[PDB]
């Protein structure tokens, strides 16, 4: 966060008098919410996965909508998965409240590794959407009246008074009451801040009894508090997003041919494809594409542990044996390259667990 | 060389009986060589070794007996570079490790004329619950059928086998409770742990609770013959729960370690 | 399944079931009676409750013998254990308060009408395997103790805080195919005055079923879009939806959790209602 100094020098038509200001205003450049983009690949349909988060331990914020735009260089793919929020939703810095938003991509020619995608978050600053509601809902509420006389303190509430309000969001979180860190201000030296600057003598009054409500807690949870962000302005972040790099996406399905004691092994027939005909890149049947099964402690091969792939389609028996009680997933499979390349592999039965009973 | 290969022998405890699993890749010193000195020219060689005979046998003194393999493995077998290949051989287990010889004969293809042949071997030696016993006391207990599969809601029995030579009889009671256990953590963790212990209080029932076992007259067996039922399809690997208190000083032996119920 | 049925609790609860195809099998407890003859000759049980019969169960001397007898769940929304006073059957004395402050007293008037519900609907009889003219019957006023805490929670759900309730559209989706599940949660007489707050959480935790582990929170097997965990009010009945999209065969179980508030511990009720789903 930097300070910064305007100043206008600015003249007038009517009035002949050289007016202008000098102000000096702090900025909070740090951006508050964060985004973390996953990938995942399924044969023919690619899945995004976005871990939105805070970035301020003392700074929750709120989402209102995600919405994926696509593109706008072509007729792209048909997208699908945009969150449009029925209310605002909370989000913290970190504990069990990943909020996650996932789109599913299916094209409809191929791929192209160098494309971009817009995501277009709008949100806001819990501690925006609660100060608008202390000021609107507790002051000037159900007044014109009263806002006639009190609008010319405005700026001044909203920028030396209300500021530096540092807030109970523990609270809020847990038992919706809108409460002040016990350190947040002192309340016998704001209380004589006022006095200095001329006042009315009403207006006084009733800013000395929304600070005393604010102070005891006021604390209406859920009957309220979303009407009142109509007349907020939210805030984007508009941010690309790329596909990966790899060169070279295979997918693997291990056929059962033909529960499973332990020490009698387990026929299987693996079958590695090469799928890149619908990622852009032409297939590659000559690279260093080696194959490998990666056995564990709880699993162990028989046949043909690893092999360099050289063909659209390869395939070859090979014999599981288990070890363990029961209930175990399949071995992992890795595709590294020899010389500096990379590339992804589809498993099929990645998670597809087979129940071993002994004897 | 260019078999870089190794034996990860893994012990059966529970089946009586180690398996010993061979497996030889071609290494890197191969890598080096195939572009080194046998297609210098071309961009990516490839090694063309053919085994024709794989061999485990088991030796002492004069003695010198093969081993089959786990599975049928095609003797006359063809191999690239970057390959790797792993055989299995079973062999029944105290003090006393085994003698072991892996011979491989094979042969390189460089060009359907020369062929060089190898006959690469060496020898080295094979080295590396269900069952439960009582503390402070000498009793043993084991289930007589200790894996069983079972449908849902059909009532089947167990046979408690147990050993008693400590020294004078016993009134020990077996019973299993359906009581959810308190947990002591994140609630990823703790609500798997809730899981796992509801399973266990209210997945299966004894038919036989407070089933007082009458004597063990000292240096002799019983059989506690249990009955039970279960309501939770899925699978029971060391079912807790079923657990046997004596009534001499009040022990809480798990005695239900030893049975890997499965009702679907 | 419909292959065990030779057993006569497991036949009636199914027969019911089938017959009234609306209600679940949830719906239902076991009691798990425990009957020990004394007399020196064998005897002949038939318990009886509202409306079925168990088969002949034949008791020898000095054995204990289990008898599985089905109930339904009694509702807390159309008997009102909670202000009903404890009947006095000699009205007329001099009256003496108990010092029993009002969350005790509410649960020890919940435990005596919840044991009472019982004794007046379970019966049983006898026959002598000697003589059959022998006939009698047993009262269970004097056998069965006071209930406690634990079996209030299972006979009566309205101990618990809230009544969740879980559907899905269809419990069979292909991959990739889209689905959405909608959890009905209103709160009990228990939730209106346990507790002085106003909002409650709730997770929408998932199991493998098979494998049996809880998935972690941020997987590679279901998406969704939202956080799991969602606040709910305590005072009115909500719905709360979320957009299931499943990835991967299999079939998952999608259990519930709710909490006072995240904090680590403090854990509401570890409830029971899950809805299972297949993707294949």
């Amino acid at each position: 966060a930097f300070d910064l100094i305007i100043k206008t020098s600015f003249t007038k038509k009517n009035d002949q008098g050289t007016f202008g200001e000098t102000k000096k205003v702090r900025i909070q450049c740090y951006l508050q919410l964060s985004v973390s983009v996953e990938d995942i690949f399924k044969k023919d349909i690619f899945f995004f996965k976005f871990l939105l988060n805070s970035s301020v331990r003392e700074e929750p914020v709120i989402l209102y909508s995600s919405e994926l735009s696509a593109p706008d260089t072509r007729n792209d793919y048909n997208i699908r998965g945009d969150y449009i929020a029925t209310t605002p939703a909370l989000i913290t810095f970190d504990g069990n409240e990943s909020f996650i938003n996932c789109y599913e991509i299916t094209a409809n020619n191929n791929f192209d590794s160098k494309d971009i995608f817009n995501l277009k978050v709008r949100y806001n600053t819990l501690k925006e959407q609660l100060d608008c509601f202390i000021t609107d809902a507790v002051l000037i509420e159900g007044d014109v009246e009263w806002f006639i006389l009190f609008e010319k303190w405005k700026t001044f509430w909203e920028l030396e008074i209300l500021k530096k309000l540092k807030y109970d969001y523990d609270a809020f979180k847990e038992n919706r009451i809108i409460r002040l860190l016990k350190t947040s201000i002192d309340l016998n030296k704001t209380k004589s801040k006022i006095r200095n600057l001329c006042i009315e003598k009403a207006v006084l009054d009733k800013i000395l009894i929304c600070l005393n409500k604010v102070s005891r807690g006021i604390a209406v949870c859920n009957t309220d508090m979303d009407e009142y962000v109509r007349n907020l302005v939210p805030k984007q972040l508009t941010v690309p997003v790329q596909l990966p790099g790899f060169e070279q996406f295979f997918h693997v399905q291990f056929e059962q041919m033909e529960i499973a004691t332990i020490g009698n092994s387990l026929s299987y027939t693996v079958i590695v494809e090469n799928l890149s005909g619908q990622w852009g890149q032409d297939v590659i049947d000559d690279g260093g594409y080696i194959f490998e099964i990666l056995s564990s402690n709880e699993w162990l091969i028989h046949g043909q542990k690893r092999c360099a792939i050289k063909e659209k389609r390869k395939e070859f028996e090979v014999h599981l044996i288990p070890l363990k009680k029961g209930y175990l997933n399949f071995p992992r499979v890795e595709i590294t390259n020899i010389n500096g390349k990379s590339c992804r592999v589809d498993h099929s039965n990645a998670f597809e667990s087979i129940l071993i009973f002994a004897a | 060389s260019l078999l870089n290969m190794r034996l990860r022998n893994i012990s059966l405890k529970s089946e009586h009986c180690i398996l010993s699993s061979l497996d030889f890749q071609t290494s890197k010193a191969s890598e080096q060589l195939t572009k080194k000195f046998i297609y210098p020219q071309e961009h990516n060689s490839f090694l063309k070794l053919n085994f024709q005979e794989i061999s485990y046998k088991l030796i002492d003194g004069t003695s010198q007996i093969e081993l089959d393999p786990i599975c049928p493995l095609k003797v006359p077998l063809t191999a690239f570079s970057y390959d790797s290949i792993s055989a299995t051989f079973k062999l029944v287990l105290s003090t006393q490790p085994h003698r072991v010889k892996i011979t491989l004969a094979y042969e390189l293809e460089l060009h359907p004329n020369l062929k060089l042949p190898v006959r690469t071997s060496w020898e080295t030696e094979v080295t590396l619950t269900s069952l439960v016993n009582s503390k402070l006391s000498n009793v043993k207990f084991k289930f007589i059928n200790s894996n069983i599969k079972v449908i849902k809601g059909e009532k089947f029995t167990m046979r408690l086998q147990i050993i008693n030579s400590s020294s004078s009889p016993l009134d020990l009671v077996v019973y299993y409770n359906n009581t959810i256990n308190p947990i002591p953590l994140t609630l990823e963790n703790q609500y798997q742990l809730h899981n796992k212990y509801r399973k266990i209080a209210e997945g299966i029932i004894l038919l036989s609770n407070d089933y007082k076992i009458p004597v063990v007259p000292p240096r002799e067996t019983y059989f506690a013959d249990l009955r039970f039922i279960g309501i939770m399809s899925g699978y029971y690997g060391t079912l807790s729960g079923l657990k046997v208190l004596d009534l001499n000083t009040n022990e809480l032996i798990e005695v239900g370690n030893g049975a890997s119920v499965l009702i679907q | 399944s419909s292959q065990v049925e030779n057993v006569d609790w497991i036949e009636y609860v199914m027969s019911k079931i089938r017959a009234e195809s609306n209600l679940h099998s949830r719906d239902f407890i076991l009691l798990l009676l425990d009957f020990r003859n004394s007399w020196i000759d064998g005897i002949k049980l038939n318990v009886q409750f509202e409306d079925f019969t168990s088969n002949e169960y034949h008791v020898e001397a000095s054995h204990t013998s289990r008898i599985i007898v089905p109930i339904k769940k009694i509702d807390y929304k159309k008997y009102n254990f909670e202000n009903t006073p404890i009947p006095r059957i000699y009205p007329g004395r001099q009256f003496i308060q108990s010092g029993l402050n009002e969350e005790q007293t509410i649960e020890m008037r919940q435990k005596f009408w919840c044991r009472e519900h019982i004794i007046s609907k379970l019966k049983c009889n006898w026959k002598l395997t000697t003589d059959q003219s022998v006939t009698g019957s047993v009262d269970f006023n004097k056998f069965i103790e006071k209930f406690d805490h634990k079996m209030v929670y299972t006979i009566y759900p309205g101990r618990l805080f809230y009544g969740v309730q879980l559907l899905l559209d269809e419990p069979k989706v292909k991959v990739g195919e889209i689905i959405n599940l909608k959890i009905i949660t209103e709160p009990t007489s228990t939730c209106r005055r346990k507790q002085n707050s106003t909002v409650n959480f709730l997770d929408i935790v998932i199991f493998d079923s098979k494998t049996s582990k809880i998935l972690p929170r941020s997987n590679r097997r279901i998406l969704y879009n939202g956080s799991l965990t969602k606040p709910i009010s305590t005072t009115k009945v909500s719905e709360i939806n979320l957009e299931i999209i499943p990835i991967e065969k299999g079939r998952y179980e999608f259990s519930v959790c709710i909490s006072k508030s995240n904090n680590q511990d403090g854990i509401i009720q570890f409830d029971s209602e899950n809805v299972i789903l297949s993707v294949i």
